[PDB]
RNA sequence: UUGGCACCUCGAUGUCGGCUCAUCGCAUCCUGGGGCUGUAGUCGGUCCCAAGGGUUGGGCUGUUCGCCCAUUAAAGCGGUA
RNA sequence: UAUACGUUAAGUGGAAAAGGAUGUGGAGUUGCUUAGACAACCAGGAUGUUGGCUUAGAAGCAGCCACCAUUUAAAGAGUGC
């Protein structure tokens, strides 16, 4: 369950994920890696599962190379409240994606391994991915 | 593709160095039972190698028997062959050749005999 | 002295525990004279008189329902969950007996100790997390043979007086017994005066002061075991019976 | 049966098919038995 | 039926009584005939075959001992290694490989020498051994 | 369901529970027909098709709900202000 | 009830996802392949060896490690039961 240490403002609008990715859209420290074909926003139990489903699928498989991090902060008021009267409290983490961003990445193991695992870890994601592989 | 044009090279190669050998089937026996022939015709010196009979028959001509299951016993051996065959009972020895003139089954059994 | 008898009085609890749950030889057995006898064995049986492999004749019950392989596997099964929770136990004996012998040389130490030796057990105890919130290691006196003794009533200053202030060959005198300090001269091999001398510095600070018939163990220090914290064994070793003496040891 | 929408071959001797338009699962294990629905 | 059995001590029971009880032949008349055949090294672990017609006709043969337990008989050794090509523990000598070579030529398949030199140093890389 | 928003209704839309009267859905409680089973049998579990019919009487509580007694093939979940 | 070219066959059109699938249409890359491929049928599918460790037992297949050599046309110190 990954954190920022440290944040400016504990709250943040929530923003829009248009268009594509700036930078990390290829595989450059791994070798086999997954990337995404939609847009969304990502949590730190989401990431851990998959990371964790992976190297439980590779028991002692290399390196991997998560792309991310999750500093957006995201609110919920509490339960069965009206609107108004202030913005809610901070709930968790979250990492903003979009299109063409790789995710996870892979090194040091097989090419089979690494598409089983990351079909695994796309499984606990909730969009729509695709295997990559370096130029 | 070159290598199967390799393989039927030297076995006519082989083929045209020995003076006897024969030609026989290898189905319906254990490869216990094939490596006791194998075992007793090496320290026989005859040797004994099994190839596809398409390319036997590119290394003939460079007959008829040449179709089914082949494996070929060179002799530069028809005694063994036919004593395991007495043996086991379950092969052919379909046919054979010396000095290139082709021998008979009964050909092969008299040098046996 | 509350966590040592605390630790006492634990494996107490665990060995008078462990005298309910030892069932695992019978299960080895029946399991192996099963596997023995699976031919002579129908499924829907109660007993079976059977052999062992001295030849005596065992009756093992059955479940009349299963099978001799059900049954003999779930013999073997028993066996391996006694032969776990055994291995459990024991392992947590150890732990206990290893702390209670650590604390022991330490109520030694801290009854031989001095101020500048029992600043360090504290800071050694918090660092084990016991409690909560430097050069200095030996204190010596006089000694026969015109020499000087070390020593220190603290285990950590006796480990690093025995480690970093000695030689291999230089001899090291502590008990040839449960409990005592640690001490021993810059290089000792002096005469039979200093070595008897050092007898009497070790059954002073001893797990019973003012013992007369404390035997005292004086080896090579490259027979050290520098293995808890303390837990130093010892070879190429002699002992000889002595006794406590005076501050004239000094 | 399985009923299921992830249906998929579970041993190699699983045989997907399809009939009436629905797809299906073969094996002479049953339990491997499967159908969208 | 194969049997890894020691020369010496026939009839220890538990593994080889139920050997033998689906068979109902004597257990213990066939033992003691086993160990008067292997009146050997006790502890030397032979492989025994055993034929038995249905009329209860048994005949067994005793055979030349394991790669393994010759190579832990020269090594000295009790094991092989638990995790060989990370923790190689054992070593022998080119000659003993040339002794248990000439020992178990009549069984092998390779009439070399070489060749079956060859397979036992498969064997001894499979138990953590190296050769000197 | 608890709720959020305030769109009709404040020149009046009566609000819990119960009685009578039923009616509809099926994500079926029983009955019917099947697959699988860690289904021996008897009983079962789970899943699938099926809504034709049926789906108890009492004690306590205003109660709904719930607990309890005794039965039943079963004592279904919900919608209809 | 037009013209031409194609697509779909689900009444999609005329309601919706994750995910799943020898559904089909169009291209494009690539391996093998009449010195004979894929499937099927016949035969073989072995030896050190039961690879060693662990295990009461682990013998190709509880698990750790290794996964070599021989007969070899080939047989994995082993794909699944």
């Amino acid at each position: 369950m990954l954190l920022p240490k440290r944040v400016k403002y504990r709250r943040e609008h929530r923003g829009k994920m248009r268009g594509r990715a700036k930078g990390g859209t290829e595989v450059h420290f791994g070798e086999f890696g997954i990337q995404a074909l939609e847009a969304s926003w990502i949590t730190n139990r989401q990431i851990e599962a998959a990371r964790i489903a992976m190297t439980r699928y590779m028991k002692r498989g290399g390196k991997v190379w998560i792309k991310i991090f999750p500093s957006k902060p995201y609110t919920a008021k509490p339960l069965e409240v009206r609107m108004g009267s202030g913005k809610g409290a901070p709930e968790g983490w979250v990492a903003v994606v979009k299109p063409g961003k790789v995710l996870f990445e892979i090194s040091g193991v097989s090419e089979e391994v690494a598409r089983e695992a990351l079909r695994l870890a796309s499984h606990k994601l909730p969009i729509k991915t695709k295997f990559v592989k370096r130029e | 593709i070159e290598t199967k044009k390799v393989v039927v090279e030297e076995i006519a190669s082989k083929l045209k160095e020995s003076k006897s050998t024969i030609i026989v089937d290898y189905r319906g026996l254990n490869v216990s039972e094939v490596t006791e022939l194998r075992k007793q015709l090496r320290e026989a010196n005859v040797e004994f190698k099994v190839y596809k009979n398409t390319m036997t028959r590119r290394a003939v001509e460079q007959n008829d028997f040449l179709t089914g299951p082949n494996a070929i016993a060179f002799s530069t051996p028809a005694k063994v062959l036919n004593d395991f065959a007495k043996n086991h009972e379950a092969l052919e020895i379909k046919a054979g050749v010396i000095e290139g003139k082709v021998s008979t089954v009964e050909e092969v059994k008299a040098l046996a005999e | 002295v509350n966590e040592r008898k605390k630790n006492a009085n634990k494996i107490k609890k665990l060995e008078k525990t462990l005298e309910y749950s030892e069932n695992a030889k019978e299960f080895q057995l029946y399991g192996e004279l099963l596997t023995a006898n699976l031919y002579m064995l129908k499924k829907g049986d109660k007993q079976a008189e059977v052999i062992n492999y001295e030849s005596p004749t065992i009756t093992i019950p059955l479940n009349p329902n299963k099978t001799p392989s059900e049954n003999a596997q779930a013999y073997f099964t028993k066996y391996q969950k006694a032969k776990n929770s055994v291995a459990v136990v024991e392992e947590q004996i150890r732990l206990a007996q290893e702390e209670i012998e650590y604390f022991d040389q330490l109520i030694q130490q801290l009854s031989s100790a001095s101020p500048r030796d029992i600043s360090e057990i504290r800071e050694e105890l918090v660092e084990g997390k016991y409690l909560r919130p430097h050069n200095p290691v030996l204190e010596t006196y006089e000694s026969t043979s015109g020499l000087t003794i070390l020593v220190g009533k603290n285990n950590r200053q006796n480990e690093y007086l025995t480690t970093r202030v000695a030689a291999r060959d230089d001899i090291w005198l502590h008990t040839k017994d449960i409990p005592g300090s640690h001490v021993v001269i810059r290089s000792s091999e002096p005469d039979e005066q200093t070595i008897m001398e050092a007898a009497t510095i070790a059954a002073y600070f001893s797990k019973a002061k003012d013992s007369s018939s404390v035997p005292v163990d004086y080896t090579k220090i490259r027979h050290v075991k520098k293995p808890k914290p303390g837990f130093v064994t010892y070879d190429s070793q002699h002992t000889v019976f002595v006794t406590p003496d005076a501050d004239t040891v000094i | 049966m399985k009923v299921r929408p992830s249906v998929k071959p579970i041993c190699e001797k699983c045989k997907v098919i399809r009939r009436k338009g629905k797809v299906m699962v073969i094996c002479e294990n049953p339990k491997h038995k499967q159908k969208q629905g | 039926v194969k049997l890894q059995i020691p020369a010496g001590k026939a009839n220890p029971a538990p593994p080889v009584g139920p050997a033998l009880g689906q068979a109902g032949v004597n257990i213990m008349g066939f033992c003691k005939e086993f160990n008067a055949r292997t009146a050997d090294q006790a502890g030397l672990i032979i492989p025994v075959e055993i034929s038995v017609y249905e009329d209860r006709s048994f005949t067994f043969i005793t055979k030349t001992p394991p790669a393994a337990v010759l190579l832990k008989k020269a090594a000295g050794i009790e094991s092989g290694s638990g995790e060989p090509n990370r923790n190689k523990v054992a070593t022998v000598k080119r000659d003993k490989v040339r002794e248990i070579a000439e020992t178990k030529m009549p069984d092998l398949n390779a009439a070399d020498v070489e060749a079956a030199m060859r397979m036992v140093e498969g064997t001894a890389r499979s138990m953590g051994i190296v050769i000197e």
